[PDB]
């Protein structure tokens, strides 16, 4: 249910007035949610795609990201974080029964404009992290709507996050990665080989089951109490990175801090093939799906490592992201469907 | 003879023997570049008895080139053998980053190169046209080979940003490219709101050519206010070099100059980024800031900037950054000539001039370390073709056919748009005319002229009519509501 | 091996002029080339001074600020 | 009138951009090439045009006029030039330094003198940028370059602020930040970086000038009642146009929402218009009468 | 799909300045267009229609047609085609990455009142088709600017038009409606049948009356159409491929029937009774009726286009109000 392929033409096709910039999937319903130049977040329907179930417009410019998530309390609703470029971030609530967007409220406190957000809950705790212009990662708690942490891990202005419970992974337009631990905020290791500023950094998390997979397992049961074993990046340079995170001098229920002689990133594998600026990644089972400005989108074997497929002439003009259901996530079922937005002010799902 | 060259002594010049090294015949070049192009052609087995016509074609080329366009026209008009040897290393060049080549897309890119080393310093209108029918002369005479496309100099665009390879990629497909580059190059660097003509288009495919080359430097020339620093700081941020300005100010000397060149070199050499510095010719105040530059670019070094314990220091930085690369290098020659190898290959000096007639201009270009290192690149003024374009990208966008219009029937030579069908192409026609006349009759000679009175009288035009047709609307439709208001009010009188 | 600058095709003028520059420097005689600017001075000099196991080389590049420190700090490390 | 919009538009944007630096007969030959120009593309203009009468209206013409500025045609459209000028930097070349006088009347006390040769330029210059003070800055012919990414307004816009890279540091700026460049020498060496991107505006007195004021000075000398009459049917016109208009609106307010007594006075006041018209249909063309009278005196003169 | 049933009650209540005199989709998009009778042009979202998109006063009288086409092919844009009593044909198209209309140019030559206006595209050709008070039809040029050629279809004042191919249906203000060719500019026949004049006559596209009735009528493209009068009936006719027949004859409506448009096998017209019903063409009985939608009369009525492969067939449609209102229906 892991090696599911998407064909060679989409499902549906859903037109919208500006350049899609962020597209995510509801984990429960066949809704896709789609935000776009003028910062107007858009609630379609998978099979009546013909006109939105709800369409809002909330940011003043531009939104630059999203992320949902379903909250799992010990009621249960889905949280629409909408980042854009008028210094501010949107928190809504998607209400199943109204098909109407909720705003629960609004966080502020970012200098320049803010460029991607990301939330998790750990246990009865929902998190909102958010990185922007002026080099600040910043976390809010989401019940609270309070900053609890800022730091600056960047020289330059940071552009893509990540979180697996108390660890995060910035790219910023320095071209470096660098780890840090979350609660500590101290910077955990850095790392370099890129060229260009990075698009996207995302987690490799781990898997239960499978015939046999190199990037998704720990090698030892140290890496198996650390709980991450690798990490993707794609950049402007037209390459996808897979680094190995090394580990840095732990303590038992104390923080983290840095090794000096393993506190930098070791680049494992440099997949390369894509015509232009590498814009988002995904990982879905044993497969990661790319896309970048050449009107394509690729998908890889993280195990053989080359390009089994490609979906050139996807858009017209740039492809701007992809979002696929979470595989890793026991309370998330990963779905087959694949859903991607471009910048011809059009977005494609494909189904089955 | 020449400028910079001074005469000699007698009584030194009599212990020496003189001897003279003329230019080499057409056979000899011949046969070098047979064995240039042989060597290249070993990378594309397929074509290798293409090797004598494209060498020929090359010698005749540069003869051709050397005897039209002499000194007598302009003064920058020199030409050499290191055009021909420029001409072998840029068809290597894009042989080596290309696809799997066809013999007319050999032709074509060896145009392409041939357009932008023996025809980028041509300044007339008809010196283009004259090289393009030369161009077309010498592929029919020495590579005859039939469908084969225009090869003019904006339908040779050859370039690598669209793909992995250096191909020949689509006008519309490289316009579109360039579009949306330049819309996130303004949200991310200073927003500048330009326009994307054709010619904008071929500038900023040459200036990513000669950006990409090993010890790649610019010379671009042309009027004021053409898009020469803001396409070199585009095309810089599309490479991803590292854009530094002198900010020389009036209160400068070789201390601020001789700093801020130290800078660049360090982080050159010590940080291994690339830097792409752009010298504008009013940076260079005095003669020493130009002997500064000819310095920097005849040679890899500047060896006034380190001296004694900036010397021993720069020698300490450049052991330790060896050692962070684990080379195993100890005497001063190996780190004085890695060094200076890093920077011949992570600096590029781009020269921005806008009056040529200029004395210190005019000393910039007849500089020998300048003129034969940087690539000349005559941007000139606007012509006809490109103000057109910018005209009607600039009036698409205002309130303009509301009235009846009659076309005109005038000469074909007078008419610089496409053939009139509306009024958008009288106003961009009468523009330019105004332009021309103008310009012609302040007697500007044979300087460059700058497009910014046609620029800005467009950004003025548009705000005008925008202004007034709103004010002429509003005042219609007071009248006109007005009118039906006491129409209905004298029907309603004589109803009752 | 196109884009070294060092390399040179070698024609029969270049082996000419070669043969006198050997010639000359035997009879303990100092030399002067001169020509157009792109005529192939520096190539050919240095080209018979860098395949030749009697001549070594102590290059100095001459500029328009050139004292005699430098021609002596450059014969110094020779 | 709207059938010759677009030419008058035309010729309006012609003059502010091109004409700033020009004396008085190369504008009349300039001005003659364009309308011929639009004559030729069958582009209708309006064959009575004025540039004072089409962008300056009577207010801002007192306006200035109270300031300081010179009753000259040719001034009275140079200061139209200036202050239309809302991108480009506006650069006054005036010999005699006169209208440094009339900026900072028009502008009051938020005028700040600044100069190209003062030590504590930059600091003060940043500060009126960040203030948002209207500043004039003297001496024009020594240009600092410093200051360059103001000239070419080569901003970037922070979110909701928008910054402007000055010296070693970014600065912000104010919506109401001016800047005007002043010079004396009419022979100094303005750089071309400069000369391309501002509004280059000629405050000089020529020997076509010296034509136009001799004939100016010997009509309000020689025959003043024609001249007062003419400025007091032009003020007359302008303030029953402004009546008219006031008296039309509540007219319209009134029929929307007494009337007989309102349509009488509007129709008093178009028979007062029509009859203004007709007076001073006979009263402009002998200005001309004038004009035929006294050349010679400006010939002789120059 | 195609069979949608609209609700008995309006779920956007969008308010205008003054009586809707014309309405318009978004053929990919959920933004309406409304004309006003002071010549202002609104555009509202559907999903907040508190506050208009972007208005502008096209022209200074009130707007007598309407309509628009998204280009298909040089970037594809929406057109909109607006013609009004000041004998003025302005053209606009929207742009959706600022959200507001803008000038193209304006359509100029008519010597009285437009009457309607039809946009339809050729492979690479954009046409405009508009009639006046002055019973003659030019046929346009989008990009070019002038006439192409100059008819007369009828000896009275021709009030409708509608464009499908190289033959262009006309209804006069006489019951003599006739249709004629637009590039040989010859008419072929006239029909009658009417006692009142004729408010709305447009083809009906192949998707009782929907499929082509012999192989003369499959290979011309033309079969049969329908025409509103205001005799306060729906009559369905039947084009030659050199007179006419009648065979359906289709009533119910209180007033003057203003608009209709096909949707598949259903039809949907509006009359001047402030009522909505939707009549089948097989059975030709109203099955759906509306009451009190508005206060005043509905002018006019839009609905999406089948018989276009690169429109979608949205399940929703607008009727315009003369009660200074619009009715937007929703699922
Ligand atoms: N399409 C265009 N191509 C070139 N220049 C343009 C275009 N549109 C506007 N410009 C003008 O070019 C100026 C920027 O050019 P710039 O490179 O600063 O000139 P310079 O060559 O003097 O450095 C802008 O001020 C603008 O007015
Ligand atoms: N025999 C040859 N083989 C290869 N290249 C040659 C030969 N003769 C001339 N050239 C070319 O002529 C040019 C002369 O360059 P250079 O020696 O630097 O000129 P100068 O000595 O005047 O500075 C070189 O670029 C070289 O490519
Ligand atoms: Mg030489």
């Amino acid at each position: 249910v892991l090696k599911w392929i998407p064909r060679n033409l989409p499902s549906c096709l859903i037109n919208v007035e500006s350049s899609v910039t962020s597209v995510k999937l509801h984990p429960n319903l066949p809704i896709v949610f789609v935000a776009t130049d003028h910062g107007k977040l858009y609630a379609f329907d998978l099979f009546n795609y013909t006109i939105p179930l709800a369409s809002l417009q909330s940011h003043t410019k531009a939104i630059t990201s999203m992320d949902v998530l379903f909250t799992n309390y010990t009621k249960n609703y889905l949280v629409i974080v909408t980042a854009s470029k008028d210094l501010q971030i949107h928190v809504f609530k998607w209400v199943s029964e109204e098909c109407k967007f909720q705003q629960i409220r609004s966080l502020l406190g970012h200098e320049h404009i803010v460029s991607a957000v990301k939330i998790w809950q750990k246990n009865n705790d929902v998190h909102i992290a958010s990185c922007s212009r002026d080099q600040t990662v910043k976390i809010w708690d989401f019940h609270n709507g309070w900053s609890l942490k800022t730091f600056q891990p960047h020289s330059q202005w940071v552009r893509s996050i990540d979180v697996l419970g108390d660890y995060i992974i910035s790219g910023s337009h320095d071209t470096t990665l660098r780890l840090t631990h979350w609660p500590s905020g101290n910077g955990l290791s850095v790392g370099t080989g890129h060229e260009f500023p990075i698009e996207k950094v995302k987690f490799i998390h781990f898997i239960e089951d499978s015939p046999e997979i190199r990037f998704r397992t720990p090698s030892t049961d140290r890496y198996k109490n650390w709980g991450m074993q690798y990490c993707v990046s794609a950049s402007r340079d037209r390459t996808i990175k897979i680094w190995e995170i090394p580990l840095p001098t732990l303590m038992a229920h104390r923080a983290p801090i840095p090794n000096p002689t393993d506190s930098n990133f070791r680049c494992v594998l440099t997949l390369k093939g894509h015509l232009s600026w590498v814009r988002d990644i995904s990982i879905r089972g044993q497969y990661l799906f790319s896309c970048a400005d050449d009107k394509s989108v690729r998908c890889w074997d993280l195990n053989t490592g080359q390009c089994l497929h490609v979906w050139e002439k996807l858009h017209t003009g740039f492809v701007n992201c992809l979002d696929l259901d979470v595989d890793f996530d026991s309370n998330v079922t990963p779905r087959q469907m694949m859903v991607t937005g471009g910048l011809d002010c059009k977005s494609n799902v494909f189904m089955r | 003879t020449d400028p910079g060259r001074i005469p000699m002594s007698e009584r030194f010049t009599r212990h020496a023997a003189i001897l003279y090294l003329g230019y080499p015949s057409g056979k000899s070049l011949s046969q070098i570049y047979e064995i240039y192009y042989k060597a290249i052609f070993k990378l594309v087995p397929e074509f290798r008895s293409y090797t004598e016509p494209f060498a020929r074609a090359s010698v005749h080329l540069y003869n051709e080139c050397k005897a039209r366009y002499s000194t007598g026209l302009q003064s920058h008009y020199l030409f050499s053998p290191r055009e021909l040897t420029r001409l072998v290393r840029g068809v290597y060049t894009a042989i080596n980053t290309g696809p799997r080549q066809t013999l007319r897309s050999l032709i074509r890119l060896w145009a392409y190169e041939a357009w932008r080393i023996f025809a980028d310093r041509l300044v007339g209108v008809k010196e283009k046209n004259s090289f393009e029918q030369l161009l077309y002369e010498t592929v029919d005479k020495y590579l005859p080979n039939q469908d084969l496309g225009n090869i003019s100099s904006t339908s040779l665009l050859f370039s690598g940003l669209l793909s992995l390879d250096f191909k020949e990629v689509n006008k519309t497909d490289l316009v579109n490219f360039i579009e949306e580059r330049f819309k996130t190059f303004c949200d991310e660097e200073l927003e500048v709101p330009m326009v994307i003509h054709e010619s904008m288009v071929d500038h900023i495919l040459r200036i990513d050519r000669a950006l990409k080359q090993v010890q790649g430097h610019m010379m671009l020339i042309g009027a004021s206010r053409t898009g020469k620093t803001i396409l070199t700081r585009f095309v810089a941020w599309l490479n991803g070099l590292k854009i530094v300005q002198p900010k020389i100010h009036r209160h400068s000397n070789l201390s601020d100059f001789d700093m801020i060149l130290k800078k660049a070199i360090s982080d050159c050499s010590l940080k291994e980024s690339r830097t792409c510095l752009i010298i504008d010719e009013s940076n260079i105040l005095e003669t020493a800031f130009l002997e500064r530059m000819n310095t920097l670019l005849a040679n890899a070094d500047i060896p006034d900037l380190f001296q004694g314990e900036e010397y021993d220091k720069l020698l300490n930085n450049l052991r330790n950054k060896t050692r962070s690369l684990g080379l195993l290098l100890d005497t001063e020659q190996e780190l004085y000539d890695w060094f200076v190898g890093e920077i011949a290959k992570n600096l590029h000096v781009v020269f921005t001039i806008c009056d040529p007639t200029n004395n210190k201009s005019s000393a910039m270009i007849s500089s020998p370390a300048l003129f034969n290192r940087c690539i000349i690149n005559w941007m000139g003024d606007w012509d006809t073709k490109t103000m057109s374009q910018v005209a009607n990208n600039m009036v698409d966008v205002v309130p303009m056919e509301f009235t009846d219009f009659i076309v005109p029937e005038v000469n074909k030579e007078l008419v610089f748009t496409e053939p009139i069908q509306t009024i958008r192409d009288a106003v961009v026609n009468i523009l330019i005319h105004f332009d021309r006349n103008f310009y012609q009759k302040m007697k500007v000679g044979v300087n460059p002229r700058s497009p910014g009175y046609f620029i800005d009288g467009l950004r003025a035009l548009v705000k005008l009519v925008t202004a007034k047709y709103q004010d002429l609307q509003e005042n219609q439709r007071f009248v006109n509501v007005g009118l039906e208001k006491l129409n209905e009010s004298v029907l309603k009188v004589n109803e009752l | 091996e196109v884009m070294r600058p060092d390399i040179v095709i070698p024609t029969i003028d270049t082996i000419k002029h070669e043969k006198i520059f050997y010639d000359l420097l035997n009879s303990k005689r100092g030399i002067i080339l001169c020509g157009p600017p792109g005529s192939g001075k520096t190539m050919i000099m240095n080209n018979a001074l860098r395949n030749s196991s009697l001549y070594d080389v102590v290059g100095i590049n001459f500029s328009k600020d050139t004292t005699t420190e430098h021609i002596l700090s450059a014969l110094h490390r020779h | 009138t709207s059938q010759e919009l677009i030419g008058n538009c035309i010729i309006s944007s012609i003059y502010e951009t091109y004409f700033g630096h020009l004396n008085e007969r190369e504008r009349g030959d300039m001005l003659v090439i364009l309308k011929r120009l639009l004559g030729k593309f069958a582009v209708k203009y309006d064959v009575n045009y004025r540039f004072i009468d089409y962008l300056v209206t009577l207010d801002e013409k007192m306006k200035w006029l109270e300031c300081g500025l010179d009753k000259n045609d040719y001034f009275l459209e140079n200061m139209s030039i200036v202050m239309n000028s809302q991108d480009a930097v506006p650069f006054l070349l005036d010999p005699s330094s006169h209208m440094i006088t009339v900026i900072s009347n028009y502008y009051g006390n938020k005028t700040v003198l600044l100069s190209f040769l003062e030590e504590g330029f930059v600091k003060r210059l940043e500060n009126a940028v960040r203030f948002g003070s209207v500043v004039i800055i003297q001496d024009g012919e020594f240009f600092d370059p410093i200051i360059s990414r103001l000239i070419s307004r080569e901003f970037n816009h922070a979110g909701n602020r928008v910054t402007v890279e000055i010296g070693d540091h970014e600065v912000d700026v104010s919506g109401d930040f001016k800047l005007f460049i002043h010079s004396c020498d009419p022979s100094g060496d303005i750089p071309i970086f400069l000369r391309s991107r501002v509004r280059l505006v000629h405050f000089v007195t020529n020997k076509e000038s010296i034509e136009t004021r001799i004939f100016d000075i010997t009509l309000t000398e020689e025959n003043a009642e024609m001249q007062r009459k003419r400025e007091d049917l032009i003020k007359l016109n302008t303030e029953y146009r402004l009546k008219l208009k006031n008296l039309e609106k509540r007219l319209l307010e009134e029929l929307n929402n007494e009337l007989m007594v309102t349509l009488n006075n509007l129709k008093k006041e178009a028979m007062n218009i029509e009859k203004k018209l007709s007076e001073s249909e006979e009263f402009f063309p002998q200005f001309d009468n004038l004009v035929e009278e006294y050349s010679i005196i400006g010939k002789h003169s120059v």
